DNA sequence: CCCCCTTGAAGACGTGGTTTACGACCCCACCGCAGTGAGTGG
């Protein structure tokens, strides 16, 4: 019981906070998008084309 | 606001548990509430006359500068300048 | 058995002291005082009971 | 219903911004929903009553659970009432759905108030929501107060005391004799293994002194694990009586004890 | 004392303004157990608080009518731990001491920041208003 | 006699134990 | 110990001595056949 | 995480000692199950959107609690200890145990 | 003191008939530090 791991199937995809909020942001740098716009899109405040 | 009946007694208005819970929490869990030091009578009297700058609404040991720990000219006759702990609480706990 | 030796040690018979005197002979121990600022804070000594 | 929801506060504004319908046009949507299965009718009915759930959940803020979780639990209950609404009765949906919304919130509080479920059986659930109001003074009930509570609610005295303990329990965080693993002392296990091994060897040595017939009697009935030979089975194999097998073990065991004790 | 809190919370009016509660007076009853008995039994040495509350019914049939009925009853509010003759409290059978606190007094204090904008080499003045209960108001200067 | 009976009532009054607790024994050692 | 299972007042005690006697239900247990046979040979009964 | 690294041990007076990871995992599982139930119930888009946002917040709190906004707190008003807190700081795995 | 019975019953282990009982589901009209970012103005 100290070695066996489980898993949870997510109904919808979720972003990893380490690759988002740890400066410099990896997702923002890869997408060349501002971090604020990514945060707004992720937490359901605006749309993205 | 929700009630209907006009035959309502004042005992139906008051639930005494929250006040007792708050008083018990203060008297049994506050940082300034602590067991009496019973080594000797002088220890008890010193404990009963202790003045602390910590606690709720007070300073923090890690976030205290040199100015607040130093002896002030206004301390003359009000706070003993030589009775204080020798550790990191050096300037934050005083005696009357 | 191990249990008999445990009982003998707990009762502290006279032969246990001689056995201990033989055990501690030429068996160094390390003495340490905190804080350890340099390597001279740990040194080995020959115990004397 | 395309308003943005960046947090719970932004979600409440959209719910309140919806206009509250009147009874006249509420019937038309409910009638279409019941007979023609209009998904749009259910969509309008549910959205127009979102503010109804929000102010109900505010009354359940004493349990320490997040407000957002309570609101969503009520939303599921609201949908159940909408699916089972009969417009011909003439009553408003607000009065009909109040029983469904509060039933979903109650079940969520029971399962999430503590790390372990406090009330599972029928009697425990009744005492969960009644002991909060019945209790007036801090401390434990005396003997007399137990029957008074038990008599009204139709429960036993055991249930009242059991739920009383469950209400005041405060759970500590893991960080005192509870951090210690109780099966970690290997030194004791080594000593016990040594003691049991030297006692077994004495049994083997003692069994060698027994006669050949007596050894098979002790070995078959007592040492075998796959089978446990009874008295009668050993009787036919050696042509002896049923009592003779039983009487032989007593003398053999005395010899076994004598060798072991010496 | 308790009078200050009682008159700072009461009277309490309902939202619709059709009923209100009025505080009258209070008293403290005799403790059940003595100090030695509390220490032996390991229980708190406290006294019960009993308040007289008055309920007022507002007549909504009259625009200026609030004399429909009035009810008076003494209500129990809880237990207040008591202080022994030596200045200690017995909580769960053990003696405890409450240590006094030294804190900043409420009011307005004018301060001059130092060591900031040292490259500019000037001093910035700021002021704060600290209430006994509420929010903090501040005024401050930037280099311009 | 009334005062003596009041004292004996106070002396013989039972304890307030937690649910699931039958009795408690306390022993004091001096050295 | 006295008749109630409580040590007498005034007794001198050291490490390991019993002050208050108490027993607990134990339930089912598993034992190896060799130890069970040794227990049966020695004649001591099983306790609950 | 395996259960033995987030222990839950009973105590005498009906009390339990537990790690915060159990509470975070329970929150995540609850919100995921509620999202699945809403998606199978043909719900309006706004409620599903809110549920998705709360699921994202729960996952963020589980992975690293005090990083974006208000830290999820427990009974003592103290913030819950997340996975990232276990391996960093003076009290993390490295400096305290390795 | 080996041998086969007796002869009366004590317990021994299921056992799923019989019967509670748990659990679940349904309705309810400080500290100084450094890297970042706009944000100018040019």
């Amino acid at each position: 019981r100290r070695e066996r791991m489980g898993h949870i199937e997510l109904a919808s995809p979720t972003a990893h906070i380490w690759f988002l909020k740890s400066l410099p942001s990896r997702i923002g740098l890869l997408l060349d998008m501002p971090l604020r716009d990514i945060e707004r899109v992720l937490y359901f405040e605006s749309y993205v084309v | 606001s929700l009630g209907d009946l006009d035959t309502l007694m004042p005992q139906d208005m008051i639930n005494a548990k929250p006040i007792s819970a708050a008083v018990k929490e203060f008297f049994g869990s506050s940082q300034l509430s602590q067991f009496m030091d019973q080594n000797n009578p002088l220890s008890e009297i010193t404990h009963k006359r202790r003045i602390s700058a910590l606690g709720p609404g007070g300073l923090t040991r890690e976030r205290a500068g040199f100015e607040v720990r130093d002896v002030h000219p206004t301390h003359y006759g009000r706070v003993c300048p030589i009775e204080t702990p020798e550790g990191p609480n050096i300037g934050l706990i005083n005696s009357l | 058995t191990i249990k008999a030796a445990k009982k003998m040690v707990e009762r502290e018979e006279a032969v246990v002291w001689d056995i201990l005197d033989e055990v501690i002979r030429e068996h160094p121990v390390l003495l340490n005082r905190a804080p350890t600022l340099h390597r001279l804070g740990i040194q080995a000594f020959e115990p004397v009971l | 219903a395309l308003a943005p929801v960046g947090n719970l506060d932004s979600y409440i504004r959209a719910a309140n911004a919806w206009p509250m319908l009147s009874a006249d046009e509420e019937r038309a949507l409910a009638e279409k929903l019941h007979y023609h299965g209009d998904l749009e009718a259910a969509k309008t009915l549910i959205l127009s009553h979102l503010r109804f759930v929000v102010h109900i959940a505010r009354n359940y803020a004493g349990y320490g659970l997040p407000q957002a979780d309570l609101i969503q639990e009520g939303n599921i209950g609201l949908m159940k009432a909408v699916r089972r609404f009969n417009p011909e009765v003439g009553v408003r949906l607000v009065s009909f759905a109040v029983h469904w919304i509060k039933a979903e919130i109650h079940e969520y509080v029971l399962r999430n108030w503590r790390i372990v479920k406090v009330a599972t059986t029928k009697a425990q659930r009744k005492l969960f929501f009644n002991l909060r109001k019945t209790k007036q003074r801090l401390g434990w009930f005396n003997q007399d107060e137990v029957e008074m509570v038990a008599r009204e609610l139709g429960v036993t005295s055991k249930d009242v005391r059991e739920m009383e303990s469950r209400m005041a329990a405060q759970d500590m965080t893991f960080d005192v004799l509870y951090l210690q693993d109780k099966s970690s002392n290997f030194a004791d296990g080594i000593e016990d293994d040594n003691w049991e091994e030297q006692a077994a060897n004495r049994l083997t040595d003692a069994m060698q002194g027994l006669d050949e017939r007596s050894q098979d009697i002790i070995r078959a009935r007592w040492l075998d694990e796959d089978n446990k030979s009874t008295l009668q089975e050993l009787a036919d194999r050696y042509g002896v009586s049923a009592e003779r097998v039983r009487q032989l073990e007593k003398n053999a065991m005395k010899k076994l004890r004598a060798a072991i004790e010496a | 004392g308790l009078e200050a809190a009682f008159r700072s919370v009461f009277p309490i009016q309902s939202y619709s303004g059709n009923s209100e509660l009025q505080y009258v007076s209070y008293r403290l009853g005799e403790p059940v157990f003595d100090v030695q008995e509390c220490q032996i039994r390991g229980v708190t040495y406290s006294a019960p608080l009993r308040v007289k509350l008055r309920l007022v019914i507002y007549e909504r049939e009259a625009p200026e009518g609030t004399v429909k009925d009035i009810k008076e009853q003494e209500v129990y509010m809880g237990e207040i731990p008591l202080m022994t003759d030596n200045g200690t409290f017995v909580i769960n059978g053990t003696e405890r001491v409450i240590v006094s606190q030294l804190h900043r007094s409420p009011g307005v204090f004018f301060d001059s920041d130092k060591g900031k904008t040292h490259s500019s080499g000037k001093v910035l003045y700021n002021a704060r208003i600290i209430p006994y209960r509420g929010s903090w108001l501040d005024f401050e200067f930037d280099p311009k | 006699e009334k005062k003596l009976e009041a004292k004996r009532r106070k002396i013989t009054q039972g304890d307030d134990l937690a649910p699931g607790v039958l009795k408690i024994v306390k022993v004091y050692l001096a050295v | 110990l006295d008749e109630s299972g409580i040590v007498y007042i005034g007794a001198e005690v050291t490490g390991g001595d019993i002050l208050v006697g108490k027993v607990t239900p134990k339930g089912e247990t598993q034992l190896t056949p060799e130890e069970k046979l040794l227990r049966a040979i020695f004649g001591e009964k099983a306790s609950d | 995480l395996p259960p033995d690294l987030r222990p839950l041990v009973p105590l005498d007076g009906g009390r339990f000692a537990t790690s915060d990871l159990n509470d975070l995992y329970r929150r995540v599982i609850n919100r995921n199950n509620r999202l699945k139930r809403l998606l199978d119930l043909a719900a309006p888009d706004i409620i599903v959107r809110n549920e998705k946002r709360m699921l994202q917040e729960a996952v963020d709190a589980l992975l690293d609690n005090g990083r974006r906004g208000r830290a999820i707190t427990g009974s003592n008003k103290r913030p819950l200890k997340s996975l990232a807190d276990m391996i960093k700081g003076k009290q993390g795995r490295f400096r305290q145990n390795l």
